């Protein structure tokens, strides 16, 4: 089971810096096979509590191998425990051996892919290890709960 | 005397309607069908569907 993302003619020094996008995770709506990338993208920063709950409907899928024609994802986690993938490590943190990961969007709106051969972008989130995952989620729940 | 016009169904325009069949053992059959397959042709599509 892998996905299918097709593209459309990009600019030939854009495909040089999204290939080396190969560990960061796409959230898709759908798991059908063949899929486009329009489909899949995120506006800039903004509202961190909205894409942190967006982050449960959709559920995630890691690229491998890119082409300037498509590029094959691999569906995370549906129905496999044991399916052993590299992905990179886009977080501020170190992470050590026997890390729970998890995936948190990204902060201050700083970080983004602004592709403009075809006027769309796309925010890949961070990946964090469990333990300040939690103190982040607490720190953003606390500062808007109080807030009334 | 009037005679009769005898006319028969061979020769009619119906004739070409429906094909027909001497079944001597008609009156001996129970529930009988006839059976049908085909197949609808299908064009490949470029898509993401």
């Amino acid at each position: 089971m892998e996905v299918d993302i097709a593209l459309p003619t990009l600019s030939p020094g854009d495909l040089s810096a999204l290939q080396r996008c190969e560990g960061r995770v796409v959230f898709l709506e759908t798991l059908r096979r063949h899929a486009t990338l329009r489909e899949v993208a995120l506006p800039c920063g903004g509202d961190v509590l909205a894409a942190m709950a967006a982050y449960r409907r959709r559920f995630a899928a890691v690229i491998t191998r890119v082409t300037p024609h498509r590029m094959l994802a691999t569906p995370l986690g549906v129905g496999g425990r044991g399916q052993s993938l590299v992905l990179q490590n886009t977080g501020p943190f170190d992470l050590t051996n026997g890390d729970h990961v998890c995936l948190v969007p990204p902060l201050l709106g700083d970080e983004c892919l602004r592709l403009t051969s075809a006027n769309l972008e796309l925010r890949f989130p961070m990946t964090l290890p469990l333990a300040q995952a939690r103190e982040l989620t607490a720190r953003v729940v606390a500062r808007a709960a109080e807030t009334l | 005397c009037s005679t009769l016009s005898l006319v028969r169904f061979l020769e009619l325009g119906l004739s070409v309607a429906c094909v027909c069949t001497k079944f001597p053992e008609l009156s001996y059959v129970a529930e009988g069908t006839i059976q049908f397959e085909v197949q609808q042709p299908m064009i490949a599509r470029d898509g993401p569907h």
